[PDB]
Parts: C-alpha cells; structure tokens; sequence
C-alpha cells in the first residue's frame, strides 16, 4: 500500500508525453489558464489602454498595446494559447486592424461557455450554437451602416477612418498623427477626375523613418524617401539644375567581368604600359555616354570601385549605394524610372525626374532627402517621426502601419464603409442575438444567449479603463436604446461621463465594416477550436 | 537460463510475455478508440518545438509519437501499411488487433492452447471473404452521377471535421477527379492533383479550381499578371549557368578584352533567348490579348528578366519535379528540354491566366482549359494546423473515391458489414472445421471480436452500445423470414438503427479487405509469441 | 522497442523478492547448485579423504573433512542447499555417525533426477519412486547383517567398532588412536553383568583435553578429569596415601551475605573492637567441622574470599575453582559425591573418594590430576590429546566423539548389528533394487532403477580418492555379484569391497579379516535423511527469495 501500481500505460508512449483529456482536466480549467493573458489584453484595449513591456531573450524591448505584437515576442508553453496567438497573427497580416478585438472576443466566448459546460451541455452542440449565431451576426451588420461613402479621395473623408484608429493608439496625439497619414495617402494616390477599377494600393507606398529627438508636432510629410547614407564627391547643386534625370543601375559601376575568377595575363612588357591607361579609358567610355544624356544621379546597389567614382565626381553626378534591395525599388517609384542592370547608355524613356536633392541632419545625423515638389510620384511617401525615446516611437510606427492598413482594407474590396464605435455596435448586437434565440426553439438557445453575453466586455473596457463603474454606466446604456438617435448611443470616457451618453457623430468615431466581419470569424473559430479539442498530447521539453 | 549467456539480457516467457501483448494492445486501443466515428475525439499533437497538429487519423498520431512498447510497434507498422495502399483504416486496424487479443486471451486462461486459436482465425477469415463477395453491391460508374459520389465522399469527411466544413469540402473532393478517367486503360492516379498550403480567407471559404495553380509569381513588374491567351513553353534547361563542368578561366591581355570576354558569356545566353522570341511572333505578330508564358523547372537569370519584360512574357522558375508531368495534362502541351526544336504544336493553351498577391508572395493561377487532363485543389486555412488538418482530410478522401472507380463494388458502412459477420460465424456446421472442438474455439473468439467496431461508434456518441445492438439483432431475425434483404446500420443521432444505403454511408472495398487480413496476422503472431527477449551490444 | 516493458504489474511485491520455479531450467540450476558443494565433500570421503580449510569472519580456522562441521561456518545462499546443509547436521547429532554419507547420497539423488525430469517424469511420480524403493532398501539391510557385538565390553570387540569409524577421520596410525578411545569407554560402563539391569551410556561423559606439544604416541588415558588450575595456598603430591575424603560445594566459601543491603552496623566502639575478631571465628567454626571429617580437598563453584582460604591452608586442604556449571557437574560423577549449598559439615555418605591428586607440567602449565585407580572405579574419564598443531587437535576431538557416539549405538537397539564395510553395503543394494524395479509394473520402475544407480557413488568415490581408475576397478567388482549364488550355501562373496591404493585390482580378499565393518543403526537414518533431503528439493516446484 506504500507504492502505486504506476498504471500499465506508463510503459506505453513515453514519460515525457503529458495527457489532458475530458474528465482528465481541461474543461474550463485550461480556459481559466488563458485568463492571465486575457487580462493582459483587457488593460491594453481602448485609447486608455495600458502598454506592456516585453524583454526578449535577445534583450530588445518592444512597448506596445497591440496583442498581435505582444504575443509574438512571448514564449508560451501552453499550446492552446498559440491557437489564440495565431488567430491574432492573421488579423495583422491580412486586415492589419482589430488585433485586440480578436483576442478579447475569443477569450470571452470560452468564459461564457463555463456555465454551458457546467450545466451538462456537450461540446458538440456548443459548436453548432456559435456557428449559427455567427451567420446571423454578419447578416445584421449591413443594415446598421450609416457611413457609406463613395469618395475615398478627399482628405476630410479620411477623418472618419484613419483618425478613429489613431485615437486608440497613442491617444495623446490626434490631429498631429492623423495629418501625417492623411497627407501621405493623398500623395501616393494618382490625381485624376475619376479613378475606377479598384486602383492598386499597398502598404509599401507609405513608409516610416524614425529619427531620435524633436517633438512630435515638428514632424512633417515628405513625398520622397529619407535614407541614412554618406554622400560622396561633391555638394548638391540645389535648384540650379531643376529637374535632373536619375539613372538607377542594379549592377555596380565597373568594367564588366565574367562570373568566373579571372586574372591579368601579360606576355610582354609592351602591354604593361597600356595596362594603366587601358582600364582608365575602358570605363570612361561608358561613363561619358551617361553625362551626355544629362543624368545627374546614378544609384548602384552593389559597391562601386574608385575608378568609377573618379569620373563621376568631376561631372557632378551623385552616387548612392543603397545596399538593401528592398529599398532600391522605392527610389525608382519616386522618379518613375526603370532599374537597369546593364550599363550601356541611359535611354530617355527609362529615366526619371527628381526636383531637388539635399543632405541635412534632422536629428544630428546626415541623411539624404528625396523630397520632390511639383513632380509626379506613384505610390511612394514617407513619415519622419520625432521623439525623445526609441520605445515610444516603436508603437507609433505600428500605429501608422495600422492606419495605412485600413486604407488597404478600404480600397481593395468594394468598400469598408463605417460602423458606430465607442461601444455602440457591440450593444446593438446583443439585442439581435438575444431575440434570435427565442425565434427558434431548441437546445441551442443556451449557446445563443451566452454568445451575446461575450459582447459586453468591449463597451465596459472603455469604462473600466476610464475609472468608471460597470454596474451603473453600462446598465444605463441599454436604457438609452429604448425606442435614428437610439443607434448612436455609446460609451463616454471623460469626467463628464456621469451622464453616460455622448453623441458619436460629434467626435466622429467610426469603425470599418469589413474589419469587424473578419475579426468575428477568426475569434469565433479560435474559441471553437479550444472547445473542439477533447484530448491534449504534450511532449518532453 | 538467459542470464548465463549475457548478464544484461532479460526475457519474459510464456504468460509473462502474454500479458504484455494483451495489455499493450489494449492500452494503445484505448487511446485510439475515441477517434473512431464522426463524433470521435480530436487529438492535439504538441512536440518540443511547439508545433500544433489537429487530426483524428491514427497515421499521423502514431508517426509523431514514438512508441516505447515493442508490442504496439507491430500495430503502428500495420496501421501505417494500411494507410499506404488504401489511404484509410488506420484506426480500424488498431481497434481490431487489440480486440482479437483480448477475446482470445479469455480462452487461454481456460486452458486453450494458442495454436488452435490461430486456426479459428484463418478459417473464419476465409469465410468472411466469401461473404464479402455476396454482401458487396456492384455499381455502374459509366453514368458519372454526382449524387452517388457526393454521399460516398461525404462519409469520409464526416470523420474529420464538422458538418459545416464537410458540406463545403464534399463537392471539392468529389471534383478531385472529374476529367481524369480512362475506360480501357484503367490507370487512375491521384498524384496529379496539387495540395497548396496558404493562409487566405477562411478554411470554409476554399474552392475547387479546374486548372493548375502554381506558387511562383511574376519576377518582373512589367510582366502582365492577367493574360487572356497564353502559350505555355516548358523549358527544363537553366537559362543561368550555375557552374561550368570543365574548370576554365578568362585570361585577357589588355583591358579592352574585359568587356569582350564579359560579352562572350552574353552570346550563349542570347542564343537560347533568340529562338524563344521568334516562337512568340511566329503564330501572329502585333496580336493583342495573346500572351506568352514560360514555366521553368530550374532557375532563371535575373538579367534575362528584362528580355521577356519588353515582350510582356511571364516567366516562372524553380518549379517542382512533379509539375512537369502536370503541364502536359492541364495545358495540353509537351515537355521540352532545350530550345533547339520549337513549334506551335508543342505549345499549350489556357483561357485564363492571372496572379494574386497574398502576403509577401505571389501565386500563379491557370484555368479555363478545353479538355484538361488534370486539376488542383486549393487548401486554405486560418492558422498553421488548419492546413495540416484539411490536408489529412483531403488525402484520406482521395483514396476513398478512387476505389469506387477502381472497384465497381461498394460495401455499405456504418458497421453494417461487421454485424453481418457476427451471425454468420456462430455456426459453421460441417463446412469447414478441421478438428473437433479445437477450431470452434478460435472462431467464437473471432466472431465476437468483430462487434467492437459498432460498439465503439456508440461509445463516442455517449449512448449505450448494448441497447443499440439489441434492436439490430431483432430486425435481422424478422428480415430473414419476410423474404426481404435489409442492411441494418448504426445511427449515432437518436441511438437507433438505420440503412447505410439510405443514410448515404458506405465503405471502401480495399479498406475493409486489408483490415481483416492485416489485423488477423498481427494478432496471430502475438498469440504465437511466448517470449519477449532483448539482447545486443551497447 | 528501445526498452522492455520490464515485467509489468511486478509492483505487487518488493523489488527484492524474486520468483524461481521448476520451469525455465531453475530446477536444473538447483541441482547444479548442489554439485558445487557436492564435489567439496567427495574428496573428503573415506580414509583417504582430504580435509578442508574454512576461515570464518572472526578468523577461526577449523580443518576437518566432516561434511556436517564444514557446512556450519559456510554461508549458504541457495535455499534448497540449506535443506542439504541442515540434513547433515541432524545425522551428526542423532547417531553421531555417517555424516559424509548423508551429504553424498542426498546429492547423488538429485543428479540422477536430472535425467528423470528430462524424460518427462512428474515431480509426484519421482517422489513415489524413491519412497517405494527406500522401504525395500531398509528391509534388505536387516537381511544382510552379519555378526553381533554380544557382550558389552571386550578388548578385541571394541576394535571392530570404534576403529573403523575413526579410520576415516584423521587416519594416521590405526592402533594408536583406537586404544586411546577404547580405554575410556570401558571405564564409564557400569558392567554389573548377570544383574539384569538396563545398560546406560552418556556421550558427554568422555572429555577430550587439547594440549599442544609432544606427540600422538605420548598420549594416555586419565580416569579423572583434567583442568588447567593453579593451587592457591600450596601444592601437595599427597604421598601419605590412604586415599582421601573430598567434598564439593557448588556455593562459594565466604561469610553468608544478605541479598539486600548488606551493611556493617556498629552503634558503639564496643561492637567495633569485636567486629574484626568476630568474622575470623565464623570461618574458623565452619571450617573446623569440615577438617574434623577428614576432608583434604574442597571443590568451589565461585570466588572464595581470602579470609576463608586462610584456615584451609592451616589444615592442609586443597582448593579447587569450578566456574560455570557443567564443569562442576561432572566432577561429582567421578568421586560419587552429592553437592550441598550450606557451609556446614557434609554428610559422610555424600563424600567422594580420590586416592591421589597430582600437579605436573604437561603443556607448560600446571594441571591437576583427578585420575582414579583400579579399585573404586570412576566415571566420565578424560583423554589427554597431545599434538603439534591446534588445528589437528580440533578434528581429532570430533573424531573421538564419533567413536563415543558409536558406543551409544550399542545400547538402544538389540545389538551392534555389524554391516559389511568398504562400500559393500551400498553395492549389494544395487543388485537387489534392480530386481525390485522389474517386479513392479508401470512407469514407476524408472525412478526405482535410478535409485540404485545413486549407490554407485560410494565405490567410485573410494576408488577415485585412492588414486585408482574408476573405469578399471569398478566393473571388476561386479564380477563377484554377477555370479549370484551357487548351488551350495556358505557364500563369502558378500565381503568384497573397494581397496585403497596398494596393488588395486579389487583386493583385501574378504573384509572379514580386515575387521572393518559398518553400523546398521547408522545406515538406517543415513538413508532416510538423505532421501527426504532430496525429496524436499524435488517436491518444491517454486522457490521465492527475499532481498536477493
């Protein structure tokens, strides 16, 4: 009676494998385990949300409130959390907006199922309850859209899309950060009377170059690109040359050599005297044809030899390394030229135009300014950030990346429209799901009623992070929808929130319709997986 | 007497090794029995690297989890061989082996020698093969009806995912064959369909494509993404030389030869490109909406990309080895190695060619073919395991619909075949015996062991298997005297019987035939092994 | 595949518990485990047997060829071997003879059983084969007995009993060792012929005193007991003869002390002055009554005070110290005295008679001589044993005890019942059991015929230890038993036996002239214990051990 039988299955599989199965654990137990990381995202939600410091094993600190970024750098042993982590990764890659909503909504769907499983409801009927409730949710989101807009052009129309997204992240800045993104979108879009057929837009058209020091209000918008390099050979001519042709060369500037390793073979000394002037006049012939075409700037991705840099300095031709290939195609879109691996001679059709180039220090380090005025740019821009700390500017870049991601999600489909924010949409979905359960009798009514309860976390998080009681302002919000003016009721964050009613159209806080549709589908499937896994199999280490 | 040979040698003789074969098979079955049926459990495989894999198939479970017990290794290798040829039956064989041992182990404690027990297995198995011919129903596949293929393909998908994703994937796995058929030649190959792993839309939003889809995108921006009329030119030669076989170098006397020796390597590149450009304009010149596309298995010189960019030619490099055979079937072209011989007859044809940008990669889509001899299936998922879970569901669904064309006979499922063998193996009369009382012992153990399949299905649904099978025997008794042939199945919804033909549940011929024969040999050798020995030099 | 299941559900018992069953050749390993210690006692059998050295954990070395003594100091592991170990110890206690026979016979029954088990004979049928053959064996021993001891004591007849028993233990010289033991036996016999009294004998009566130095030829027989003691007051040769009157006191000689809180109480100086002279008059008054009775020697059982030893030297009374109990108990049997606890005058009827008490140097120390004389015979005589090494003195002491135990076999049964020696007893039983195996139909004849084969070890062991070929000598001995019995009576062929060295080729004619015989009472229990020892091993199908 001292020692246990150890079970016969101990010899089966290995000792490193761990098993969690129905009645063996899990079953709202493991659901209580993710509540530690769920509470982490609850404090980071909204404009009052709290950022979180994460120190990776490498030592780099990333301070942001984005759930997709935080869960990426964290090493988590619990496997079912990765189901929620990978669910938030899709939100950032595809749509790029609503990563905090997916983690919070999927976490509450498992919390409301705690009462369902405790009542004896099998996980088979739970999956069918959320699937039928998710289809009814997506169908009711179209009738609630008052923000349908056919413009997607004027800068003031972006105040209902880009600005509400910026309101959540770095709430301390509103008109400063919104002007940087709105002006960058106006530059990358082509100027035309009517542009149809869904003009192409990508996240690579707007870039962020972070410079230490300076106030955020001092930031501006540059149509070109700002890279940190060392100019060589001469000072720029400013506007004396006006528009100058820029030739971007993929291959470096040097006498063309074979891929195989060669060497100089000299039989007699007669070729030794001509060997010095031979390499000088050989490369000079290709460099002379470039100056005849009026090319004031040459960009060679690879390293340029000193023999090629010698000739280009006297003619006043700029040389720029651009070691990275990814940023090489970005300068080509500014001037609108074609990258040429061959040397040859520049053709007029394949050369671009740049208004002016200057070298200045924004934060004390010399950078080259590609800004082009009056010129024609296609899908290129940049945003220069000025901040005292590096970690604060990290989330600002992600806030800009999330701002331009909404433009990509707005432009690519037919449209993203608008939805009332600040807890206005989540409360309206509660009355729709609640009444939907009473229409069809059956055992699924338990899963339908609990499906609408999980929607109460979003509007109260704004009140919880504002230092308000969720037992007063939130219950009074449902009475405001009694009955248009009843769909615009929302959560108020202010010292004036005692009334708990503020018109959303005043501040114009709106959310994308396509973002909420993609966030619910991922959050519902993520919570469905946790309930659909009966047995867990682990491994050693 | 083994320790006298080696000090570190250990063994277990007679019942010492017999308890191992019964326990290890029962322990392995107890884990995999919960995965049998549409209501079965879902296992999550997590290794030391953090990879998550959700599958209900025993082939992936036994492969990722190393088995320490030597007894269960035979079951794992038997279930692995079952998945190779038939693509199905991994869980079925595991449940049969452990049951054949437990049923036979009860007679061993009664004084029955294992030799005569193995006799009752072979005699009863041969009688089951004769009943398999009468129980199976031949079908006519010349009509190529959709309704018959949808119900058979759905039965395999119900054992993988829920009914929501099943209804989406059911026409996909039904369309997995389509235009691929031969009346006379009988050759049917499922390796022509391509399994694509990408994260786009939702796992339930996937669709079937009637033409080949490639993962390589356009290398140059000026290459048109959408082409209305494209002639696919198969080129297996590498335009960019990786190395020269014979070691050689360039020795120049003067600097004027440096650009000339560099231009010497430009002649061999342009020599292969000269015949390619002449092939495009050979058909018709100055013809809009008609493009030209090249798919290369090897690498393509980035320097040569601008040569095709001026002519608006799409190029693809680093194609898979299995992609070359699929280009002849889909596009209707012919595989070519070099450019020395070209012609419009060997060029393929495609009605629609377009490319989409998903994430940081671009995928090539080819469709709208006249008589395509091959197709593909795009598997999309919302996560990492969604690609592995759906792939294991499709690959197990491919072999199911293939046996329908390979064998016109279809056997009803839902445990109707296992229950029918119970009443047939009770009394063999004087037909096949071979001994008095010796053979009948092994037959009774094999007959009652075939009932574990219908009982396991009910246990996963949360009902009583004894009450479900009780009404099954009552229906079979009245059906024999009523001059009516009825196939009684097992319904897991209301806990009652059903008809597999009406409910739409069927099983493959090769899966059930190899499961009975495969599980018989594994269980027989374990009953014939009285000693487990381990010896060797460390 | 990498690691075995390692016998699942083995946690039912502690890891130190092991299970061994007759299956898987463990019953063969048990028989093979017997052969490890069996060959140890084979070379020790017979007069040519070889003694063995065994060193214990304390460093004591006992050199003996006796199987019962050697197995005492050895640490036994295998359980069934302890069955054979404890079987030889019982034979030494009970009959004091035939110890090496039980060790060898019980070991050979398992050796022939290995072939019996291999043929498929069950453990039940093997036990029944030995039990039926042993009952026939005990009946044939009474039919083959020849001669008898008749009278209890004789000079010649005691050479046909003790001498062949002590020939195997420290052979050496024959007549030297036989005369020393045969002399001490005649003294402890009550004789008293024609009176019809029941004879009596004690195996602990004869005591062997080990004294280093000298030679075996210098040994003698002492009618009295010999101890190493130093007289306190004086030494006396007692040449004044007229014998002596001796008294024995198991209690010490001293003033009687209260068992609780003995204390000197003196109230005044008047009682203190007479306290010193008071204790002197107490011993004087008590010892005067003993000296008036003519008691020249007093045997004490504990420490005697100095005040009591003073008056004993005044009258010239010897003082003897007899520690413990058994040493003092055998002293009164010599002189025929009855101890009494009190210090008063002993009863004249309880006084013993010892003619002379001498103290001389034998092994370098003073020993007291209790030796008796022709008249006034005494009992429990001792034998002085002189030797160069102490190791030889230990086994010869046990060799004499083997001859003393042989005298006990002349009391309980009706007579001595001499059997043919030199292995002729076990050889004749081979031809009788062989005929008995054929007379019994059925499958039980396999164990009966092999039961007589186990008796072939006695002639083979005596021939192998003698430096002779067992292949030439043994078949030549069956020629006397292969001719059965002629048409005339008086057949002396039953006296043929195995000879040691010499001219070999059988020899020693008929053993009747050699005078070496065996005891029937010894062979009865030697076969029964050896059979049950091998039967117990064969009757155990499963053996379980602990901690190892």
């Amino acid at each position: 009676s001292l020692r246990l039988p150890q079970n016969p299955n101990a010899g089966l599989f290995k000792q490193g494998y761990n098993s969690y199965s129905n009645a063996d654990g899990q079953i709202i137990k493991s659901i209580a385990a993710i509540r530690e990381l769920h509470q982490m995202c609850l404090t980071s939600m909204g404009p009052c949300g709290r950022n979180k410091i994460i120190v990776n094993h490498l030592g780099k600190i990333i301070i942001t409130n984005d759930a997709a970024t935080m869960l990426r750098e964290l090493d988590i042993v619990h496997p079912a959390v990765k189901v929620l982590v990978m669910a938030t990764e899709q939100q950032k890659i595809d749509m790029g907006d609503g990563t905090n909503l997916v983690m919070i909504l999927a976490g509450e769907l498992l919390n409301v199922s705690e009462k369902l499983i405790s009542m004896g409801l099998s996980a088979v009927e739970i999956i069918q309850g959320y699937n039928m409730a998710r289809k009814f949710t997506l169908k009711e989101l179209d009738e609630m859209v008052v923000g349908e807009i056919t413009d997607k052009n004027d800068k003031n129309e972006l105040l209902k899309m880009i600005k509400p997204v910026i309101s959540s992240k770095k709430y301390g800045s509103e008109d400063i950060l919104s002007e940087l993104v709105s002006e960058a979108v106006s530059h990358v879009l082509p100027v035309a009377q009517q542009a149809g057929e869904i003009p192409y837009f990508n996240v690579d058209s707007i870039r962020v170059v972070k410079i230490m020091g300076g106030s955020l209000s001092n930031s501006t918008v540059i149509k070109g690109m700002v890279f940190n390099r060392e100019p060589e050979g001469h000072v720029k001519s400013l506007s004396e040359d006006k528009k100058h042709k820029v030739a971007v060369f993929t291959c470096p500037l040097d006498i063309a050599n074979t891929e195989t390793k060669g060497t100089v073979l000299l039989h007699n000394a007669q070729e030794m005297l001509d060997f010095s002037k031979g390499e000088e006049k050989q490369i000079d012939a290709m460099m002379k044809e470039i100056a005849d075409m009026g090319v004031e700037c040459i960009v060679a991705g690879a390293g340029v030899g000193e023999l090629a840099l010698h000739y280009l300095n006297r003619y006043g031709i700029l040389v720029l390394k651009v070691p990275s290939k990814f940023e090489l195609r970005r300068l080509c879109r500014v001037c609108g030229a074609t990258p040429l691996p061959r040397l040859g001679a520049p053709t007029p059709e394949e050369l671009g135009l740049v208004e002016t180039v200057k070298t200045m220090e924004i934060g004390g380090d010399r950078v080259t300014v590609f800004k082009q005025e009056q010129g024609e740019i296609s899908r290129t821009s940049t945003i220069i950030l000025r901040g005292a700390t590096q970690n604060n500017l990290d989330d600002i870049e992600r806030a800009i990346d999330d701002g331009v991601a909404a433009v990509k999600g707005l432009m690519k489909p037919s449209g993203g429209k608008l939805l009332p924010g600040a807890g206005a949409t989540e409360i309206e979905l509660i009355s729709r799901i609640t009444k939907y359960g009473e229409r069809t009798p059956g055992l699924l009514q338990l899963a339908i009623k609990q499906f609408a309860v999980a929607f109460e976390v979003v509007p109260r998080t704004l009140a919880e992070t504002a230092g308000l009681d969720v037992n007063e302002v939130l219950p009074n919000l449902y009475a405001a929808h009694n009955v248009t003016d009843h769909l615009y009721k929302g959560v108020d964050i202010d010292g004036e929130s005692d009334e708990g009613v503020k018109d959303i159209r005043e501040e114009n806080i709106y959310d994308m319709l396509a973002t909420k549709k993609f966030a619910i589908n991922v959050a519902t499937e993520a919570a469905t997986t946790v309930l659909s896994i009966d047995q867990i199999i682990m491994a050693k280490k | 007497s083994l320790q006298l040979l080696n000090p570190k040698a250990e063994s277990l003789r007679r019942d010492a090794a017999l308890k191992v074969n019964v326990t290890s098979a029962e322990g392995l079955q107890s884990v995999l029995e919960t995965n049998l049926g549409p209501k079965g459990t879902l296992k999550m495989l997590v290794d030391g690297a953090g990879n998550i894999k959700l599958t209900k198939d025993g082939k992936v479970l036994l492969t990722e989890m190393q088995i320490q017990s030597p007894t269960a290794v035979l079951i794992a290798r038997a279930a692995a061989a079952q998945d190779e040829i038939t693509g199905d039956g991994t869980t079925t064989v595991v449940c049969l082996v452990g049951e054949l041992l437990r049923q036979a182990h009860r007679f061993i404690q009664e004084g029955v020698h294992p030799r005569i027990i193995t006799d009752g297995f072979e005699i009863a198995r041969k009688e089951s093969m004769k009943f398999l011919d009468e129980f199976k129903i031949s079908k006519t596949n010349l009509s190529n009806d959709r309704e018959f293929l949808l119900q058979v393909a759905r039965s395999s998908l119900l054992t993988k995912v829920d009914a929501d994703l099943t209804e989406v994937l059911t026409p996909i796995v039904t369309d997995a064959v389509l235009s691929v058929y031969d009346a006379q030649a009988d050759n049917l190959d499922l390796h022509m369909v391509e399994i694509m792993q990408m994260q786009h839309l939702s796992p339930k939003d996937t669709t079937f494509i009637k033409g080949l889809v490639l993962d390589h995108g356009g290398r140059h921006p000026d290459m048109p993404t959408r082409v209305k009329n494209a002639y696919v030119l198969i080129l297996n030669v590498s335009l960019e030389y990786e190395k020269t076989e014979v070691n050689s170098g360039f020795f120049y006397s003067s600097a004027d030869q440096r650009d000339k020796l560099a231009a010497s390597e430009r002649k061999f590149v342009d020599a292969k490109l000269k015949k390619i450009i002449d092939l495009k304009n050979e058909v018709c010149g100055m013809d809009p909406d008609k493009g030209f596309v090249i798919i290369n298995q090897k690498g393509i010189d980035p320097m040569s990309l601008d040569v095709f960019a001026k002519h608006n030619i799409l190029a693809l490099r680093r194609a898979k080895r299995r992609n070359m055979e699929r280009l002849q079937l889909v596009t209707g072209g012919e595989a070519q190695n070099s450019v020395e011989d070209l012609s419009p007859q060997i060029l393929g044809f495609s009605g629609l060619v377009y490319q989409e940008t998903i994430g940081e990669e671009k995928f090539t889509y080819v469709t709208e073919n006249t008589d395509p001899k091959s197709c593909t299936i795009l598997i999309k998922g919302s996560t990492h395991y969604a690609l592995a879970q759906t792939k294991d569901a499709v690959r197990d669904g491919l072999r199911a619909v293939a046996n329908v064309l390979k064998d016109k006979n279809i056997i009803p499922g839902a445990g109707a075949f296992y229950i029918a063998l119970s009443r047939y193996l009770r009394s063999a009369n004087m037909n096949k015996l071979g001994a008095k009382g010796k053979t009948k012992t092994g037959i009774e153990a094999f007959a009652e062991a075939l009932l574990v399949i219908p009982k396991t299905l009910v246990k996963n649904s949360g009902f009583d298997p004894l009450d479900v099978l009780a009404m099954v025997e009552d229906e079979l008794d009245d059906a024999q005297d009523s001059d009516e042939t009825r196939y009684v199945g097992v319904d897991l919804n209301i806990g009652d019987s059903c008809d597999p033909t009406i409910e739409g549940i069927w099983d493959s011929y090769r899966v059930l035939r190899n499961a009975i024969t495969g599980a018989t040999g594994i269980a027989s050798n374990l009953l014939l092994c009285d000693e487990l020995l381990r010896a060797g030099r460390s």
